[PDB]
């Protein structure tokens, strides 16, 4: 399982990354 | 084993192969048994009692010689040597001169940071005797207010041997930031105010300052050239800059944190 | 026998009580905060390890006979934890050593019974994942042993649990080490051993095999993890290699490791005041002055510490070394006032022209000045007798002749004047120049710090400082 | 280096800029601080 | 007081200067910071029969300071004197860097095989296979696969 | 272990640090959407 561990928290980086453009793009547009 | 021990011990030493056999005898010195933590069998530091003495004469081989670079190479050498991981160190009498020539070799070339740094292991042993570190202390508590060429008046006091090679150093490293001084706002001087006070009423010193430095000596005066600038300035090669600030400002200032 | 036997059982259950409770709380709620809190890099247990530095040097010294703490170490070091029956097992014996300390006798381990009781934290099926817990509990042979300050047969048992400690070390980087970051609570453990096992080698010789693994024990930062592991052992090695006086500190200087960015506003205080000596015995005084001054003024917040009355002391030293001219007891203490009366009369002498005064102080204080640590004053103090003297005549005069200056300073001639207008200049005292038709010293006046743009130099850090706090908060802010 | 190269031949810690700043009217001004609001 | 053991010319104190250089080898990795040029000038002598040596201990001062793209140019260049020491736990990260430059390098070769391509270092690949076939004696092959995707190889 | 399985038992530390990290960060972001979101439908 040791290697798909580093593969599976490769995959949890980016798809957690763009959660965060995501609320910067939804905060942005609930102010207007 | 103990090779050419005091053979040209005293009077003179013109050998060169000896050096190399000097050397050979060191090359059994480190492969005896060890020397950097040399942990037991106190008897292998007897000869590193010798070995600190035949390197201490192999320091005035170079003070015989004017070797600078390995001067310090047999000093640190030494000086980690009264400096061996198991110090318990018999008191050879060498030692506390041997440091008075590490302490003026060091004085001499402008290494005060080395200097005040030194002092901090030998609290009782530099001031309340070792007139070879109390003569270095003493000229250095000259070399703080205003005594640094009534040094030189004080110069006839050597407890050892002559001294001269780290005077000679001391001569050269007063008069030429008396050179360095004198080209700063101390403007110009007549030669009879280089004659009495710099030091020694006219040999060839005149002939150390005209070819090392200038200041030749016109009609009566020893003559200054410029020593000035422009001062330019735009302040306007900011306000490229500056404006990178600003949008920084705003940049930072603005963005969801 | 009638006075002191009714005097016998209100002392035990004092500390049978909160004593008891405390670390309870503590190694339950740290340890939810180890199988949970994930980013548990700072728990909230972190202010009680800053409890733990103030609770147990006040709260107990002895395990407390008349059975009162000499119990809680057979039953805080009797766990296993299988799991949540036989952890409730355990729950269980919160409660039931507790009538083993009151109606019966506690299990008594005169410092020595504790590192065999560390086989209980191997016994049936115990837990070696806990090394937060297990760490606590390798401190916890010290904390009653330690803290008593006995330093009498039982260093060498203080040494052989630190080496079991030292052996959680090993279990913190051999066996499994998924990502609990526990290093940095160990790291204030190995300061607490080290911290004593400092004063142990202080009672003993040199500490090169501690050399050997506080480089190595500082070698595993900054790769597998770096806050505060890193700075408390830099002050720990620099400390000794100050405390030994060699050449060490160009050592210092170019160990480029100085910046783990904070230290909690208390590790970080004392570090710029154990690097503000190295730097002020190369005769570098402004730049050293001005991190003594920042030193004493990070974390003074207690009443004479020791420390804060070793910087207050140091501190006019160096500016009594360039030669303005504080003194000294406008922040005084009842700790301090023993210490200022030697200390008292050596900073008079510097603005009057008395030295042999000065020369007779210093031999009727030299004992209490050696006790200080500061022998080298006087190689570079009798400079500064005449360096302080010509630069409050510059401050005074704008234009000075050399033919007055000598003769108010009792220098008999308008040589000895400027035997004092040399070097200052290059020292960096005043402004001054002197010309060679007239022989005066005149000095300028500064104006253009607003003409110029000297204010929004200094704003740019200010601006850049106060942005970083606004985005601390926000960062910091919504954990609910 | 540089002789400096010359022809010719109780605490009071800038409390002494207060104390010899201080030495002859106030005295009764050290318990003599409060009677001034009947008259004055 | 072993700085300037590495001043002499003769080849009999140069094979004892590396019986010095790994006296000292232990603690004092801070002092050789001003002892660039003195490992430096002693590798760029052809006389000296063990400058590969000369490497590995600049790997380990390098390593100190924290320049870990010049301890790794270094561990390069040892040779077999490097290739022969992989039982630590030193170097275990200095091949850390290795395999993380590794796979970087050969991914920027799988993109444009076709002309200019960056040569890899066979002496970079020569711990690679050779870990490789630690991989393959240490009875692990969930981590002998592991590496074979890692590597596009 | 200390060739073969070390090489990825210390990456996948970071890793999981990252990861560790940025929940934190993701959840302050989801309240503050939240707190504007029953401010708009109000």
């Amino acid at each position: 399982d040791l290697y798909s561990r580093y593969k599976k928290l490769q995959q949890e980086l980016e798809f957690l990354e763009v959660q965060e453009e995501y609320i910067k793009d939804e905060q942005k547009n609930l102010k207007k | 084993m103990y090779e050419q021990l005091k053979g040209e011990w005293n009077r003179k030493s013109p050998n060169l192969s000896k050096c190399g056999e000097e050397l050979g005898r060191l090359k059994l010195v480190l492969l005896e048994l060890n020397f950097l933590p040399t942990t037991g069998t106190k008897l292998t530091k007897q000869q590193l009692i010798l070995a600190r003495d035949i390197l201490e004469i192999g320091a005035q081989w170079s003070i015989l010689r004017k070797d600078i670079p390995s001067f310090e190479r047999y000093m640190a050498q030494l000086k980690c040597y009264y400096f061996d991981y198991k110090e318990q160190l018999p008191e050879s009498a060498y030692m506390h001169q041997l440091l008075g020539l590490n302490l003026l070799f060091l004085l001499s070339q402008n290494r005060v940071a080395e200097f005040h740094t030194e002092l901090e292991r030998l609290p009782a042993k530099d001031i309340q005797t070792n007139v070879y570190i109390k003569h270095p202390v003493s000229l250095e508590q000259y070399l703080m207010e205003g005594s640094y060429n009534k040094v030189f008046l004080a110069k006839g006091n050597i407890p050892a041997e002559s001294y001269t090679f780290f005077i000679d150093i001391l001569l050269d490293t007063i008069r030429d930031e008396i050179a360095g001084c004198i080209e700063k706002a101390y403007e110009k001087i007549l030669f009879t105010e280089a004659t009495r006070i710099l030091f020694f009423n006219t040999p060839k010193k005149m002939t150390d300052y005209a070819k090392k430095r200038g200041w030749v000596l016109g009609p009566n005066n020893y003559y200054s050239f410029a020593s000035q600038q422009q001062k330019p300035e735009d302040t306007t090669i900011p306000s490229t800059e500056l404006a990178k600030q600003v949008i920084e400002y705003a940049r930072q200032l603005e963005m969801i944190v | 026998p009638p006075g002191g036997g009714e005097q016998e059982p209100p002392p035990p259950p004092a500390p049978q009580d909160v004593e008891m409770k405390e670390e309870a709380a503590t190694g339950g709620g740290s340890t939810g905060e180890a199988d949970g809190k994930t980013a548990a890099a700072a728990a909230e247990h972190s202010q009680r390890e800053l409890d733990t530095v103030t609770l147990e040097d006040i709260k107990e010294h002895v395990k407390q006979l008349e059975k009162a703490v000499s119990g809680k170490e057979p039953r805080f070091v009797l766990r296993a934890l299988r799991m949540l029956p036989s952890t409730s097992r355990r729950l269980n014996h919160y409660v039931l050593y507790k009538a083993v300390q009151g109606f019966f006798t506690s299990n008594n381990a005169t410092r020595d019974f504790l590192l065999p009781f560390l086989e209980e934290p191997m016994d049936t099926e115990a837990d070696l994942q806990f090394r937060p817990r297990t760490g606590k509990a390798a401190s916890t042979p010290l904390l009653p042993e330690v803290e008593a300050y006995l330093q009498l047969l039982v260093v060498i048992f203080m040494m052989n649990s630190k080496r079991y400690k030292e052996a959680q070390k090993i279990s913190d980087d051999l066996m499994q080490k998924i990502s609990t970051q526990n290093r940095r609570a160990l790291d204030l453990v190995a300061a607490k051993c080290y911290y004593y096992h400092a004063r142990v080698y202080e009672f003993l010789d040199k500490l090169d095999v501690v050399r050997s693994f506080l480089h190595a024990r500082l070698r595993t930062a900054t790769l597998r993890h770096d806050a505060d592991g890193q700075a408390t052992l830099l002050n720990l090695l620099l400390r000794n290699y100050l405390h030994y006086s060699l050449y060490d500190q160009a050592e210092k200087l170019v160990s480029k490791s100085v910046f783990p960015e904070q230290a909690n506003n208390n590790e970080w205080a004392r570090y710029l005041y154990y690097t503000g000596r190295i730097k002020a015995i190369q005769l570098e005084y402004s730049e050293a002055r001005r991190t003594m001054t920042n030193a004493l003024r990070k974390a003074p917040q207690h009443t004479a510490v020791g420390f804060k009355q070793t910087v207050h002391k140091l501190l006019i030293v160096v500016e009594l070394l360039l030669g303005e001219i504080p003194d000294r007891l406008q922040f005084r203490q009842p700790s301090l006032k023993r210490s200022l009366m030697p200390y008292f009369l050596l900073t008079q002498a510097v603005r009057t022209g008395n030295l042999a005064k000065f020369n007779q102080v210093l031999d009727q204080f030299g004992e209490k000045f050696q006790a200080d640590g500061t022998y080298t004053l006087i190689i570079r103090l009798r400079h500064n007798v005449i360096k302080t003297g010509v630069r409050m005549i510059s401050l005074s005069y704008s234009r000075i002749s050399l033919a007055d200056i000598a003769q108010k300073l009792q220098l008999d001639s308008p040589e000895d004047a400027e035997f004092i207008v040399a070097k200052a200049i290059r020292d960096g005292v005043i402004e001054a120049s002197i010309n060679h038709e007239k022989g005066y010293v005149q000095s300028k006046e500064m104006i253009d710090i607003y003409s110029t743009r000297e204010p929004q130099l200094a704003f740019h850090q200010r601006i850049s400082f106060c942005l970083d706090i606004h985005n601390m908060s926000v960062k910091a802010m919504r954990f609910p | 280096m540089s002789e400096k190269k010359q022809p010719v031949d109780e605490d009071n810690w800038d409390d002494d800029n207060v104390e010899d700043d201080f030495s002859n009217q106030l005295r009764a001004e050290l318990e003599k601080h409060g009677y001034k609001m009947e008259t004055s | 007081g072993i700085i300037s053991l590495l001043d002499e010319d003769e080849p009999q104190l140069k094979e004892f200067a590396l019986h010095k250089l790994n006296a000292v080898v232990n603690d004092f990795w801070a002092e050789i910071s001003e002892s660039v040029d003195k490992i430096e000038v002693l590798y760029e002598d052809e006389g000296f029969r063990s400058r590969q040596f000369a490497a590995l201990v600049a790997s380990k001062v390098f390593y100190h300071l924290g320049a870990f793209e010049e301890s790794l140019n270094y561990a390069l260049g040892a040779g077999d004197l490097f290739n022969v020491n992989d039982n630590s736990e030193y170097v275990e990260t200095i091949i850390a860097k290795c395999i993380d430059h590794y796979t970087k390098q050969c991914v920027e070769n799988a993109d444009l095989p076709e002309g200019e391509k960056k040569p890899i270092d066979q002496r970079l690949e020569g711990i690679v296979n050779k870990m490789f076939q630690r991989c393959l004696d240490d009875h692990k092959y969930k981590q002998a696969i592991g590496i074979a995707l890692e590597t596009r190889r | 272990g200390s060739g073969l399985r070390q090489y990825y038992l210390s990456k996948i530390e970071e890793l999981q640090l990252i990861v560790n990290d940025k929940s934190q960060n993701l959840r302050r972001l989801q309240a503050q959407r939240n707190e504007l979101n029953a401010k708009v439908r109000l």
